[PDB]
């Protein structure tokens, strides 16, 4: 689920496809994440 | 007693044909009877308060004061009631329309029906106590009528902001409507029956459609037509008539309109084919052919011919020898039509298909130079190939364009006359670049400097291939949901993307721009082997039709650069120096010229000596965007020169044709050391050049009398205000060729007097009205100057140039008609000023966040009253016409002259006797402001001192133009306290000459540290003639001047004050 | 403290930078290329002498801080050149110890230029291009003195070299001349000693 981070419905795509990632197990990935790092962190602690 | 009976007789007057006057109620639709004829109110209301106005001043006003005063606030109480009546009732009709045609709104909105039904009644009221009494003081007698209609415009607004999220389903009904705006639609579903109101929005829509050919019933379209005049019949006309919906013959007539440009490009290429069989052709067969279609039409079988004759030829040199002769034959015989004087619209199409058969001619002599021997060779195959195959049942996909490994079809959308781009080799690169990358499916991407033809290119391969474009000039406040709306309206309507400066916009939106891309280019592989793809989360149709591309510039004004994902969605293609020459050539042999080659292998290389040798300057464009302006410029003044010729074939001075348009486009740009330069450069270039300028008695002499008018010295070139009035010709010149104009140059040169005098004079000879809006756009935000989308609720609201561009557009008081001039009274600089790179473009539209393309009558002139253009890249630079104001031109007697002529007329306290002492002092201080005298060698002096803060001329001009006012207020307030003694005038005199003194120093040295203003001072001292106080110690500011015309010591005014115990420090 | 270093080495920068005459109304091309040119060199030499001065005497001296003169110390301390200096081509953004050198290779070529104009004779000259602000400008003017002394068309004037207008200062890269016949070799660059170039219309 290719996902590219800079817009407020890019962030919510994010993180429902990370939710659905962690209960199905398919991949998700994020392109060019480097343009939010305040949501970096919290994408970093809630991985964690 | 008279002249005051005369002037209430012109009161009676007014009276009686102000009782005359009445509202014209028509009945609309067996509704209600409204009033029409608006802007002969409109001119009746504003002639009759300039009346008033004008017997307000002089001279037996002061006896029949109650009654003109009583007609002024009457007609303003009638002015800004029925002001606010006529957006009311403009609101209500497509809102009343809007109500009754559409369906299904009851049981959608139900509060809205309510209010509206409420609203309706009380304005049927309204339209019966009208219709009882038409008079317009009738009308006006009703008392709380203002409070009803603003509470019924209120409404009005209310439900048209509540309505608006209706619009968006029927924008998902017709797809073009995703281009218009919310008012603009609203009047769209409104007036379908009338129809009529609709004719000024099919601009918006369509390429080349600005109004339907209507049948007198109304209910027939005839066809359509374009804003050149050029008009295409329907072969089956749509029925209105049989009642469909608006966006059922909306279809109609867009599907109606490709048929039969199919079918006149079947029949017109039939009447080429059976033209083209011949060795020798006759020019009046050729030239009614020429009259008979369309200029697309005509161009596209000329292409097709050229391309089947050359396909013959390459089936197989001999062959393609005979393909060559004839299309030299055709070249000699388009030369010889269009060397003569012609109508201008089959002399446009003269000119498409001149450049369109040399580009043949070209690309035939590129093949013939080398041995060719099959049509599967690729050199054949580098260039364009059109195939037309008569055996083809479907007319829409009878046409097809075969470029290399590339094929496609035309999407048949009428353009109108538009402009015709120059097949050079780098745009045959770029046609050949952008078409691999659109077969592919991919995504188009130029990139250079500013001044190449980037966009141009780009639109001109859309009008080639036929494709609907739409040019887009995107901001930082476009955002994901403007973007995916624009991208669905492109998906829905299958029209290609132009979008321009896309570099700034705002990295992580352009990164969640990509995904969208990404999306729209998978949708496209999958046509390419019931296509739909996912847009804001909505799967919706996709037109074969779709392309984007991607104008950019790397590092203009510092923008942001693309992400490397969605650089991979993008081809890239580098221009950076076109062809100058071959453009050059074509140009001058398409305007018709005899020694056209000449001309240009005497121009592009006076080009490259005048880019290097001028000095470096901010405001300095030598590239191509200034030469084509140059070029068209010299084709009007050479048919205006013909016609002069004519007015009272043969040969003309085309030398002398092109130095005076080189002169009067870049002389103005220059500053004072660059003119004798370009003067030497048109020297050793031309050796025959001379030139010629003026000629404009007419304009001067009104410009001379509305300087005198309004306290301006005229000059008559050599004079002392010449070099000023010369700039003002040179501002009109720029007004006459150019669409937005820089007045460049340091501050106190007069220019915002200038645009002022230049617009009053025009008024004053053309007899239009000229209106101008001043705005600074640093006063307030680029959110408030172009306007805010709200991201809850998608709305579009106004900026202040919006507001400004919407109320010329609207027109509703008759704004087209009369001058418009939009002053931007600011500094220039890349934040704001690169949202208009497509107004003061060839696009000459301006584009919005919200789809809603605003494009911009010509009667608009976009101007600027700046500092210096340094901080501005060259996308706002070499898109306008400079015209600069050197420091030097407004000289310091100017400003004199200007300050004693306000002094003697316009009296202070706004004939008085005060006014005879302003006059008594302009007459001596009048030998101390002129030639050098004490105020110029003073402010000479001045510059050479230091001071606290940057000292120029105005600051302190101005500064002892109040101290010179105070003074004469000072001596009419002696002559008040004094009534049996007036002001002497040997006194006055003795008073003036010591208070101009210590108001220069004051003035020059008021500003800076006491030793400065000190050496100041003595040099007063040192220099004028004048008495002085005999102290060479004390400096002259540490006196003051009397009501007795002697000094006065400061320090002998300051006391010796003790202070109480109470109040020792206190603030 | 470092202002004392910073005006020791303050010191030790503008010996080479002293002075440039201003020396226009003359018809050749040359001649106001060079008057223009002289111009504005003595006016960067004269506004790159008063800064200098402006900050000597801001380091030790009764003379104080300005925004403009925090700038200049900030700018000079960190080495790098301020933006009011840079007013002429620097690749890249050199430092300012090698700027000031190449600036006084300017200078003293403008005064060397100011004292052949004070006596064509400013044919007679020898120019190496990489110290004038604008070598295209003095290509143009050649052309357009070669253009005005023998009538000739400027369209087709093409360049014939040799190793009637001598240049110098010319770096090839990676090859040599002889006989003006080019040469591979791995030497990564020779100096020209002289180049002619003559206007040949074909
Ligand atoms: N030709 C002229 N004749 C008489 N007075 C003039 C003339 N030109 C300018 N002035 C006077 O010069 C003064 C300032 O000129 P103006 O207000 O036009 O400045 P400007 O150049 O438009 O300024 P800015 O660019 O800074 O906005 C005014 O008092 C004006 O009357
Ligand atoms: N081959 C050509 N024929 C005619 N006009 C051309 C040609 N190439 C470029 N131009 C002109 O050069 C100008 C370049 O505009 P451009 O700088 O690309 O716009 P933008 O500012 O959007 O980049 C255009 O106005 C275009 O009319
Ligand atoms: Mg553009
Ligand atoms: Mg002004």
């Amino acid at each position: 689920t290719s996902i590219a981070i800079g817009s407020a419905e890019g962030f919510n795509q994010a993180d429902k496809a990370i939710n659905t990632a962690v209960k199905s197990g398919r991949w998700v990935m994020l392109k060019n994440v480097h343009l939010a790092p305040g949501w970096l962190m919290q994408l970093e602690k809630k991985l964690h | 007693a008279q002249g005051e009976m005369a002037l209430e007789e012109f009161l009676k007057q007014i009276r009686e044909v102000w009782n005359t006057y009445e509202l014209d109620l028509v009945n609309y639709q067996n509704k209600c009877r409204l009033i029409r004829g608006w802007d002969d109110l409109f001119n009746k209301v504003k002639e009759h308060i300039n009346s008033v106005s004008a017997m307000k001043l002089s001279p037996y006003y002061k006896v029949f004061e109650e009654d003109a005063l009583s007609w002024e606030d009457k007609l303003n109480r009638i002015m800004a009631l029925f002001d606010v009546w006529i957006d009311v009732q403009r609101r209500w009709v497509y809102l009343e329309g809007i109500f009754t045609g559409s369906a299904d709104i009851k049981h959608l909105l139900p509060v809205e029906t309510q209010e509206f039904q409420s609203i309706s009644t009380e304005f049927l009221a309204l339209m019966k106590k009208v219709s009882k009494s038409p008079l317009v003081m009738d009308v006006l007698n009703i008392q709380g009528v203002q409070r009803s209609l603003e509470r019924l415009a209120d409404l009005l607004g209310e439900i048209q902001k509540a309505l608006g999220e209706y619009l968006e389903r029927e924008r998902s009904s017709f797809p073009r409507f995703y281009f218009v705006g919310d008012e603009d639609l609203l009047e769209i579903i409104g007036n379908s029956k009338n129809v009529a109101k609709l004719q000024k929005h099919f601009k918006k829509m369509f390429a080349g459609v600005s109004s339907i050919i209507l049948n007198e019933d109304n209910s027939v379209v005839l066809g359509i037509s374009s804003r050149e005049g050029e008009e295409v019949m329907f072969k089956t006309p749509v029925s209105i008539t049989e009642h469909p919906k608006i966006n059922e013959w909306l279809t109609l007539v867009e599907k109606e309109m490709r048929v039969t440009l199919a079918k006149l490009l079947a029949e017109s290429v039939t009447e080429v084919e059976i033209f083209g069989k011949a060795t020798s052709i006759d020019p009046n067969t050729y030239i009614t052919w020429i009259d008979k279609y369309q200029a697309q039409l005509v161009v596209l079988s000329a292409q097709i011919a050229w391309s089947e004759n050359v396909e013959t030829a390459l089936s197989s040199a001999a062959p393609l020898h005979s393909v060559l002769s004839n299309v030299e034959v055709t070249l000699n015989v388009l030369a010889d039509s269009v060397l003569m004087e012609q109508p201008p619209l089959r002399r446009r199409k003269l000119e498409h298909l001149i450049t369109e058969l040399v580009h043949q001619r070209d690309v035939t002599r590129s093949l013939i130079k080398s041995k060719i021997d099959n049509a599967k060779s690729f050199e054949w195959l580098s260039q364009m190939r059109f195939y037309f195959d008569p055996k083809q049942t479907d007319v829409l996909q009878q046409l097809s364009i075969q470029m290399a490994n590339a094929k496609f079809n035309y999407g048949f959308e009428y353009l109108g006359v538009q402009d015709k781009l120059v097949q050079t080799p780098l745009t045959d690169r770029c046609y050949l670049t952008m078409t691999q990358a659109l077969e592919a499916r991919l995504g188009g991407s130029p990139f250079g400097p500013a001044g190449t033809g980037k966009t141009e290119s780009v639109k001109a391969l859309g009008h080639q291939l036929g494709r609907f474009v739409l040019v887009f000039n995107c901001d930082e406040t476009f955002d994901f949901q403007a973007m995916g709306r624009i991208f669905v309206g492109l998906c829905q309507v299958g029209a290609w993307g132009c979008f321009d400066e896309f570099n700034r916009l705002e990295e992580r939106m352009l990164s969640a721009v990509s995904q969208q891309v990404q999306c729209i280019q998978e949708a496209l592989r999958e046509h390419s082997n019931p296509i739909t793809c996912e847009l804001l989360n909505k799967q919706v149709k996709v037109s074969p039709d779709m392309a984007i591309f991607i104008t950019m510039n790397p590092g203009y004004a510092g923008r942001s650069n693309l992400p490397d994902n969605l650089k991979k969605l993008f081809r890239s293609l580098a221009m950076t120096k076109p062809d100058r020459q071959l453009i050059a050539q074509v140009m001058l042999y398409s305007q018709g010229f005899r020694t056209a080659e000449v001309l240009a292998n005497k121009i592009v290389p006076f080009f490259k000596l005048c880019d290097e040798q001028l000095s470096s300057q901010s405001h300095y464009d030598f590239g191509l965007r200034a030469l084509k302006s140059v070029l068209v410029s010299a084709g009007n003044v050479k048919r205006e020169r013909i016609q002069k010729i004519k007015r009272e074939a043969e040969n003309l001075p085309e030398q002398e044709i092109l130095i005076q348009s080189v002169c009067e486009t870049m002389v103005p740009k220059l500053v004072a050391e660059d003119i004798p330069l370009l003067f030497s450069l048109l020297s050793d270039v031309f050796p025959g050049v001379q030139y010629h300028r003026g000629e404009m008695t007419a304009l001067r002499e009104e410009l001379k009398k509305v300087c005198q008018e309004m306290y301006l010295t005229y000059g008559d070139g050599e004079e002392v205000g010449g070099m000023w009035v010369e700039k003002v010709l040179q501002l009109y010149q720029i007004t006459q060729i150019n669409h937005g104009l820089m007045m460049v140059g340091p501050s106190g040169s007069g220019k915002s007097m200038a645009w002022r005098v230049l617009l009053k004079a025009l008024e004053r000879l053309e007899g239009v009205e000229g209106v101008a809006h001043i705005i600074d756009p640093k006063a307030i935000s680029k959110d408030h100057l172009y306007g805010t989308l709200d991201p809850n609720t998608r709305e579009w609201t106004d900026g202040l140039f919006t507001h400004v561009l919407r109320k010329i557009i609207d027109s509703v008081r008759g704004e087209l008609q009369k001058r418009q001039w939009i002053v931007f009274d600011g500094d220039v600089d890349p934040e704001w000023v690169e949202n208009l790179n497509s107004v003061l473009d060839d696009n000459k539209l301006l584009t919005l966040p919200n789809g809603e393309r605003l494009s911009l009558p010509p009667n608009v002139r976009i101007m600027f009253e700046v500092q210096d253009l340094k901080y501005a890249t060259l996308a706002t630079v070499s898109r306008c016409g400079m015209v600069w104001f050197s420091e030097d031109v407004l000289s310091t007697d100017m400003i004199f002259n200007n300050f004693l002529a306000r002094l003697r007329s316009i009296p202070l306290d706004e004939a008085s006797p005060m006014l005879q002492i302003q006059r008594d002092a302009a007459t001596i201080m009048q030998p101390y402001f002129t030639s050098n005298g004490l105020v110029t060698k003073a402010l000479e002096h001045a510059f050479q001192l230091e001071h606290i803060m940057d000292l120029t001329r105005l600051r302190c001009l101005g500064s002892l133009f109040s101290m010179l006012h105070q003074a004469c207020r000072n001596v009419a307030q002696y002559n008040a306290n004094h009534p049996d003694f007036p002001m002497q005038i040997e006194q006055l005199e003795r008073y003036i000459q010591r208070y101009l003194v210590y108001a220069i120093l004051w003035s020059l040295s008021g500003d800076s540290r006491l030793k400065m203003r000190a050496e100041l001072g003595e040099y007063i001292r040192r220099i004028t003639t004048v008495p002085l106080p005999t102290a060479p110690n004390i400096p002259i500011i540490d006196y003051e001047v009397s009501i007795s015309g002697e000094w006065s010591p400061w320090q002998a005014k300051v006391p010796q004050i003790e202070v109480e115990t109470h109040k020792v420090a206190a603030p | 403290t470092l202002h004392t270093t910073a005006s020791n080495w303050l010191h030790l920068i503008p010996q080479t930078l002293s002075h440039l005459k201003r020396t226009e109304n003359i018809k050749d091309p040359l001649f106001r290329f060079f008057e223009r040119e002289v111009k504005m060199g003595a006016k960067l030499l004269q506004d790159v002498r008063q800064d200098l001065a402006d900050v000597v005497q801001v380091c030790e001296g009764k003379k104080k801080q300005t925004n403009y003169l925090r700038t200049l110390i900030n700018e000079l301390v960190k080495g790098i050149l301020p933006r009011s200096w840079s007013h002429y081509t620097v690749p890249a953004g050199m430092t300012v110890i090698q700027w000031v050198s190449d600036f006084s290779e300017r200078i003293k070529q403008l005064q060397n230029i100011s004292l052949a104009a004070a006596s064509k004779e400013l044919k007679n000259i020898h120019v190496c291009l990489g110290g004038l602000f604008v070598p295209e400008a003095y290509i143009t003017a050649t052309r357009q003195y070669v253009a005005q002394a023998n009538s000739w068309s400027l369209e087709e004037l093409c360049l014939e070299v040799n190793v009637s207008f001598g240049v110098t200062g010319l770096k090839l890269q990676g090859a040599t001349c002889n006989n003006n016949k080019l040469s591979l070799s791995n030497a990564i660059s020779t100096a020209l000693p002289l180049t002619q170039l003559r206007w040949v219309k074909q």
